[PDB]
């Protein structure tokens, strides 16, 4: 009835994937082994089969095994389709032309025919869940395909990505600023929305509020994959107001080129301060505004937010939340463009978040905010410049060049994220006409 | 199945070969005999990157030793896992080198890489998707040097695109080996920064170091030191083989490292490395891994990075460990130590983690670095060659073996077309 | 010095995971410590306490300490399972057909010598049971008179715990032949208690091994063997509690004892160990009735207990006057007889839990003893 | 053995249950140990290989084990 | 466009004609719980007299 | 509706308020594990002045503990009512507190303390009306002086209209703990004077006095004497939680006990006080409580009232009593000694009477003494200082901290600026 269709591409997305739907597995009641221990809710992300087999309605996507080979000898052997799980055999190696142009064609047939075997026994596709990095060679190139793709076969429908932005200080590659003007600029035509995640921002969230200083990759994929479950939940469960993903992507994106939001969460209490605290809606409301909650390591004091949509889980009071809204619309640490008075969306679900056995609390209220802001432009100038001192005299270009990749899409990419950056200007500048 | 032939040729590198081929038997299970009996069932999967498969569980390994004169060949056969080598991949020439890079790239050679090749096709196809070829030669000397360079070459086009990773024994600083090291090995260097994709020098004298200053060793043997080389030849592949999260395929620590092609030589170096009777009071963590890789004495090449500068470097953290640690010892050391590293590449390294320590240990790494420093290894060599040719030394085999004197004359200026580059972004 | 290590868990009324943590017990002077293993940190540092005895350590049992209740899952470090670890031993005793009358002396002959008690039934045997319990004899010219007796009326069994149990129970057993413990009158439950080498009081396993077997057949895993010899619908029926206070003090055959002098005809038995949600069935009628409700549930499932159902005879005095009033201390000069007057104290910690409204008597009888197995 | 107290006298001590061995007509210590020793790793070459990767070890199949919020007589009840 | 509405509508149609039932039995069974809690009110009224 | 926010300052104020919230807890009914047994639903009334709710029926208190070593929040976390605190208000810091003014007000301390004051500012926003902050400290050692007083500052700078209670230890003539409590004291009092509004002095030879002679022990223990001051603690704040006649909250309290704004130093006192052996021979009646309340050996400071007129008394009783009883047997006392209360201010006393007593008592009564006598434990500071000013010891510490001798004369100065009033009401 009302299904969305997930995709998770590179050794990143698949993991994030397989956290996400471990999840789901415990939110539905649905077991590693497949059948269900014995309402309709599970039909948006579990289909049905005759003699119970719930099946997930995913891709997972990669160019190179172990990490789908991790899945299928892992916990989650059964419960996964053995053709919804993609192996390629041979590694993208950080490399766009590798992607993109050279190693996409192995994969690309067969991936598109598994999309089209699960759209075809869905009545209502609300859209696409594209999980995927802004890093490596898969999650950078072999998703502008998938995109490229989409975009020709079903143009009228939703694509929400859930990116992992590269980390601002850290990193873990010197060609991520390539990967990600290229993959940027490519799927910037073909994005409807595209919430961006920072890793280092969320190992500030769990040093200072989940209080793992030995936090791991799990840790870092659980959180975001209770993001995509607040996100993805009203339209499996029932609630005071229903919000779907075309009302997000319409409510969060005013111009076509910029759709670019941040997410945030609330309660990211770690078992043993959940209940010496009050967890009230105003207060998990207003530690969503904190320039520490925030899951993009990007002052939101430096920029003007745009939109808001705040989706509330659990136990809540929608005239407490009305109360809250009230509170935080008056502060001037926030502030609005002038032209969206009404910046903020409401979404209550009647469902409280579930936790996995691991780190979260048992919440009876949580909220995710999803903020639209051009905050996110000083973001963007950082590894804007790193592709400028890069690209200064053609560090790692031959490796691109040579696989068969045009020069000239660097100028263009170049040019495209120079236009979004110029675009993001006179949209925060304040009307004077 | 991204499987990886370990090309293996000299004496020197055949002996490099059987201790190299004893960690990856170790860290898997392969036995003495060749049946598995291997504990886990990660190890039993990848095992085709390294090692075949046959009728009895035996897993031949999918390696090509080399040499110009039947004599480690034999060495290999009796001693370490030697019956497990195919008795037909021990391709062998009745004659010797005797130190002349000529023979082993003309007229000695000439005779037996033809055959060579022939074994590297047999093995070669039967992989899926080949990763590719890997050599471990030795500059300094003769057979490898010569023959090596000729295999790397007629090899890197027959299929040409397979990274051909090569871990080589650059001549040592001080104390030599061979009078006609120094012509010998800028031949070398000649024809590898033109048919090889990433290297990585090895300094005989260097380990040395490292092997009574680290290890505190009375008397170290060439096998000793041979372990630490094969380690480095381990961790540089442990993702291609056992499980873990941010996996690394020798692509990528390419892709990640070599910043225009020509600069392609490295420098290696192990981590977890502390006496074998301190080990037991030894805070193995990420913090102390660190501090012991990007360090200095911890380096497999004389070549103080301090001196120099750091294009890029990798470091493949096997270990189940805690990635944000990784990520901020990373920054640290890039943050800190800023001078010591390059600016016209910003994020200057490749945080790459497995999930199989190696056996009898808990976590681990392997460092790999273009130290713009290399260019004071290539300058000693030409410096020698110089202080040769110059006075017509030790010339007259090399020319009446077939060799020119113009040809010599290619190869000083292509490697000071070379100890160069390094220098100009060498200082930005 | 010389502490006592345990390993634990706690159900928190928030966040349903199991709190793990260590347990420390000193016994030269009564002092509590824990320790937690989620997050190595302290926890209710080294203090004295005067409520934990030597006798509630035990694997398994229900430890209350600071209303953060406990439950023991391992034996600590190698010393303390060294110190209380072949030690305790698990056996099952069971009283015969005969001497059902005289029940109360022999738990109270367990009682002295410190074999604690862990499970307890009252059933009938059923006809196929029997042939799993005679194969100690099997095909030998006994079968007859064994079955006439063993399947002629209700059996009561029994676990029991203390060091080498199995033939410690053996010396209380004394010799087999009940004629041959007479004869030899070492003071033994069957030269007190017995009739003769086929009826005698009570016998059953000779080692470990046997011991298995017999617990199996007797008391199973999942559960199928004791009919639950109640008799439900006896209309002059009552159900009481001899309560986990007076069980863990040890006055369970005493309880038998007073019960039983006033004619009173005791009908079923079982032990069961008593959780939250359960208590809550079983003390339904109780809350808002009782201003301290809370402390009457935390006293139930505070430890194991056994349910046990009383047919009315005695006329004139009905089990509620037997009884008399709810505190002890009420009893002691108001109605100063009663088994509530003198076999208990406090008003936490009393003796037993009667029926109290008249109607609701059938409903506990059948709570503890159908509608809970 | 090392026993005397010039250099390396505590590294002669140690490792003599490693290194000094070899029979009696092995030959020396170089024509004997010439593929190497036991260094590198710590102390304990026959140790079994980790198999615990971060999925498996991360990934295990839960469940509630948890006390039943449910009365028994609800339960015949809303059975019934 | 034809067969997208017929086979939305038979899925709507196909779980509502149980959805109708449970929901039914699920009202009738919380109106016997609360008879059944009527009952032990007065009986909790007879114990406090 | 109102709310107190609680503080502890210091090793000692820790285990007092540790004590404090046990006794309080027993007295309203909450566990250690934080839900509720008890037996009136009195008292859920005024549960939220000193506990803040949570989910699932959880009292938290609204406490903040703060200190300069982690070794007394640990301490307290595994006291027995350990873990009802909040963890975040687990405000430590990982340094010494040198038991140095200095450094508790101008170091470390101030450093801490703009983290303090935020979980401060969050307790006093989660409050819809809020009235009082206690803080409980000592006066002789750091942290709870240096610290104390500067949150005693800071809270006052943010909330000028608020009653500030604080329970403050004050050194001993008998002995010393340490070796700077005149050091202390006096710049603890400078800032004191001039900020809060009720001070309650409590002195540990008048702690032992009472244990010894009134409650005959013979091993007393901390226990015992946070206890006592745990006592009077909760009897102080009980008319604002607990119902009945004449209540009376801290600032009507305070309204009726300060005459003039700096004299507002008091001296508690509990009187329901016997020993184990007269116990049973007590003839516990209001006419016995008044008299054991004025008896000068249950006063827990070491000071002597009849060495000074009092100024004004305040008793607060809780207890089914008559106040035929308290009134006329308040007003003999009043008539039986009449030199030693003042005649500036006539009728100069306050009644308080709660209805619910503490559990297991029956008749208690809380003494608050405004008086001279508190000039004796004050001037005896100032000649102990003079003492060890006049030779400049035990300073360097200040001088390299920061402190300055202008500002130390300043502190002694503005102790004999309120040594001089107390002998000007008392002399007329
Ligand atoms: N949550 C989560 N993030 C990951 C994980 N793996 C990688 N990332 C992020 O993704 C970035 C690179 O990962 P990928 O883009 O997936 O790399 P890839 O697509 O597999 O390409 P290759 O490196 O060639 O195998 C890193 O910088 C991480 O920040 C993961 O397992 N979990
Ligand atoms: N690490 C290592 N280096 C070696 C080994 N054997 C020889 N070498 C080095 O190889 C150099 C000479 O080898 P070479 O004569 O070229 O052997 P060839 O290739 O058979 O001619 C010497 O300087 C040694 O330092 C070995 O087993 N391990
Ligand atoms: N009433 C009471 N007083 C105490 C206790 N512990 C210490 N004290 C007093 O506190 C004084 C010293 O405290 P202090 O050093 O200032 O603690 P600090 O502030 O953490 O440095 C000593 O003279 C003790 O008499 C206690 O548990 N109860």
């Amino acid at each position: 009835q009302r299904e969305c269709i997930s995709v998770h591409v590179g050794q990143a997305g698949v993991q994030i994937g397989n956290a996400c739907w471990e999840l789901y597995c415990l939110e539905h009641g649905i077991q590693p082994d497949g059948q269900m221990p014995s309402d309709d809710s599970f039909n948006t992300f579990f289909s049905e089969t005759g003699a119970g087999k719930h099946v997930p309605r995913a891709v997972f996507v990669d160019l190179e095994p172990t990490v789908i080979d991790e899945v299928r000898t892992g916990t989650y052997r059964q419960l996964f389709h053995p053709e919804q799980l993609i192996t390629g055999k041979e590694d993208a190696a950080n490399n766009y032309a590798r992607g993109h142009y050279t190693i996409g064609k192995e994969l690309i047939d067969l991936v598109l025919d598994r999309i089209r075997k699960l759209a075809d026994q869905c009545t209502g596709l609300q859209g696409f869940l594209i999980f995927h990095s802004f890093g490596g060679g898969t999650g950078s190139g072999f998703t502008s395909l998938l995109m490229e793709r989409l975009s020709v076969d079903y143009g009228k429908k939703s694509k929400l990505e859930f990116s992992i932005y590269p980390a601002p200080q850290v990193s873990t590659a010197v060609v991520e600023p390539y990967n990600s003007i290229l993959t940027t600029h490519t799927t910037l035509e073909h994005s409807d929305c595209a919430f961006m995640v920072d890793n280092e921002a969320i190992y500030d969230i769990c040093r200072r509020n989940l209080d793992i200083e030995r936090p791991t990759y799990t840790n870092l994929n659980r959180l975001i994959s209770q993001i995509v479950s607040s996100i993805t939940a009203s339209l499996r469960f029932d609630g005071a107001l229903n919000v779907d993903l075309t009302e997000f992507q319409t409510n969060l994106v005013p111009y076509p080129r910029i759709h670019f939001p941040l997410a945030t969460y609330a309660p990211v209490i770690s078992a043993e301060k959940a209940y010496h605290e009050q967890l009230s809606v105003a207060e998990i409301t207003n530690a969503c505004f904190e320039p520490a909650n925030q899951m993009v390591k990007c002052d939101p004091r430096h920029g003007k937010y745009m939109a808001c949509c705040l989706l509330y889980r659990g136990d809540v009071v929608p005239k407490d939340v009305n109360a809250a809204i009230a509170a935080i619309k008056t502060k001037r640490s926030i502030q609005f463009v002038d032209w969206c008075p009404t910046g903020f969306k409401v979404g209550i679900n009647y469902q409280p978040p579930t936790v996995v056995p691991g780190d979260l609390a048992k919440v009876q209220r949580a909220v995710c905010m999803l903020s639209n802001t051009t905050a996110i432009a000083e973001a963007w100038a950082r590894l804007d410049h790193k592709f400028d001192l890069m690209y200064a005299k053609r560090a790692f270009v031959h490796w691109y060049v040579g696989e068969g990749m045009e020069e000239g899409e660097f100028s263009e990419a170049r040019e495209d994220m120079a236009a979004l950056e110029k675009d993001y200007e006179e949209v925060g500048m304040d009307s004077v006409e | 199945m991204r499987e990886i032939v370990h090309l293996q040729a000299g004496q020197c590198g055949n002996q490099i070969g059987a201790k190299f081929w004893e960690v990856i038997s170790d860290e898997h299970g392969i036995d003495p005999t060749g049946t598995y009996h291997g504990d886990s069932d990660l190890q039993l999967e990848r095992i085709n990157v390294y090692y075949n498969e046959a009728t009895g569980g035996k897993y031949v390994p999918r390696a090509v030793l080399v040499d110009l004169e039947p004599g480690t060949m034999d060495s290999v056969r009796s001693g370490p896992f030697g019956q497990i080598f195919r008795p037909d991949n021990f391709v062998f020439g009745q004659s010797g080198a005797g130190n002349n890079w000529a023979k082993g790239h003309y007229t000695e050679g000439a005779e037996l890489v033809d055959s060579v090749l022939d074994v590297v096709r047999k093995e070669a196809e039967s992989c899926d998707c080949l990763q590719g070829f890997q050599l471990t030669h030795s500059l300094g000397g003769g057979t490898g040097s010569g023959m090596g360079t000729l295999l790397i070459s007629k090899i890197r086009e027959e299929y040409p695109d397979r990274i051909m990773n090569t871990f080589s024994v650059v001549p040592s600083p001080k104390v030599s080996d061979t009078v006609v090291e120094p012509y010998n090995a800028t031949l070398s260097v000649h024809q590898l920064v033109e048919n090889t994709d990433e290297t990585y020098c090895i300094d005989n004298e260097a380990l040395y170091d490292i092997c009574f200053r680290t290890l505190k060793l009375t008397t170290p043997t060439y096998g000793d030191l041979n372990h630490l080389v094969s380690a480095t030849m381990s961790g540089v592949t442990t993702c291609l083989r056992f499980p873990g999260q941010l996996n690394a395929d020798l692509r990528k620590l390419a892709v990640n490292m070599v910043p225009f092609p020509r600069l392609h030589f490295f420098m290696p170096g192990f981590a977890p490395l502390t006496s074998r009777g301190s080990q037991q009071y030894r805070a193995l963590t990420v913090p102390e891994l660190t501090q012991q890789m990007f360090d200095a004495k911890n380096m497999m090449a004389a070549c103080d990075p301090r001196h120099g500068r750091y294009l890029t470097v990798a470091a493949v953290f096997r270990g189940r460990m805690s990635m944000k640690e990784v990520d901020e010892q990373m920054l640290n050391v890039q943050n800190k130590n800023s001078s010591y590293f390059v600016e016209w590449i910003p994020n200057n390294v490749k945080t790459a983690v497995c999930d199989i320590p190696p056996r009898g240990l808990k976590m681990s790494a392997t460092f790999i670095g273009n130290s713009t420093a290399i260019q004071e290894l290539f300058k000693r060599i030409s410096e020698q060659f110089t202080a040769m040719f110059r006075r017509k030394a030790f010339l007259h085999w090399y020319t009446g073996e077939g060799m020119d004197e113009m040809e010599f004359t290619e190869a000083e200026s292509n490697m000071n077309d070379l100890g160069n580059p390094v220098v100009t972004r060498g200082a930005c | 010095s010389e502490r006592f290590v345990f390993i634990a868990e706690w159900y928190d009324p928030n966040a349903s995971l199991f709190r793990r943590y260590e347990l420390l017990f000193y016994p030269g002077d009564g002092s509590v410590e824990m320790h937690d293993v989620k997050n190595h940190r302290t926890f209710l540092k080294r203090t004295k306490y005067e409520d934990l005895h030597l006798e509630d350590l035990f694997i398994g049992n229900k430890v209350n300490v600071f209303s953060r209740q406990l439950v023991l899952i391992d034996y600590g470090d190698q010393y303390t399972a060294r110190q209380l670890g072949s030690k305790k031993e698990k056996t099952l005793a069971l009283i015969k057909p005969d001497a059902v009358s005289k029940a109360g002396e022999i738990i109270e002959i367990i009682n002295k010598a410190g074999f604690t008690l862990t499970k307890l039934k009252m059933m009938t045997l059923s006809r196929k049971e029997a042939t799993d319990f005679h194969i100690d004899h099997q095909s030998r010219p006994f079968l007859n008179e064994l079955i006439q007796f063993i399947t002629s009326g209700p059996i009561i069994a029994m676990e029991i715990l203390r060091d080498d149990a199995i033939c410690e129970w053996k010396k209380l057993l004394g010799p087999a032949n009940s004629g041959l413990a007479r004869t030899d009158a070492p003071g033994s439950i069957r030269a007190v208690f017995g009739t003769d080498g086929i009826r005698n009081a009570a016998h059953g396993p000779d080692s470990l091994s046997c011991a298995a077997r017999e617990m199996e057949l007797f008391f199973p895993s999942s559960g199928v063997c004791g009919p639950a010899n109640t008799a439900k619908f006896t209309n002059c029926t009552t159900c009481c509690i001899v309560k986990p206070h007076a069980i863990s003090e040890g006055l369970l055959g005493k309880i038998l004892m007073a019960i039983r002098d006033a004619g009173f005809e005791i009908s079923a038995m079982q032990m069961f160990n008593m959780d939250r949600v359960n208590v809550e069935e079983f003390y339904e009628v109780y809350k808002g009735v009782v201003s301290e409700y809370n402390e009457m549930v935390t006293e139930m499932y505070s430890g194991p207990c056994v349910a046990m159902e009383i047919q009315q005879t005695n006329p004139t005095m009905t089990f509620r006057e037997f009884c008399g009033p709810a505190d002890p201390e009420i009893a002691r000069h108001l109605r100063p007889g009663t088994l509530r007057a003198i076999f208990g104290k406090t008003k936490i910690q009393n003796a037993v839990h009667c029926t109290d409204l008249p109607e609701d008597g059938l409903l506990e009888v059948q709570y503890f003893f159908k509608i809970l197995d | 053995r090392g026993q005397c107290l010039l250099y390396n006298w505590e590294e002669e001590r140690a490792t003599n249950h490693l290194d000094q061995v070899p029979s009696m007509q092995d030959g020396s210590e170089s024509f004997f140990f010439r593929h190497g020793h036991q260094g590198l790793l710590t102390l304990w070459p026959q140790s079994p290989m980790s198999s615990r990767t971060t999925q498996k070890d991360s990934y295990q199949p839960p469940g509630n084990h948890s006390q039943p919020v449910r009365g028994k007589r609800e339960a015949m009840l809303e059975m019934f | 466009k034809s067969n997208e509405r017929d086979r939305l509508k038979a899925e709507w149609d196909q779980h509502n004609d149980r959805k109708f039932v449970d929901s039914l039995v699920k009202a009738r069974i919380k109106d016997a719980m609360q008879g059944f809690i009527i009952n032990t009110e007065e009986r909790r009224n007879k114990l406090r007299e």
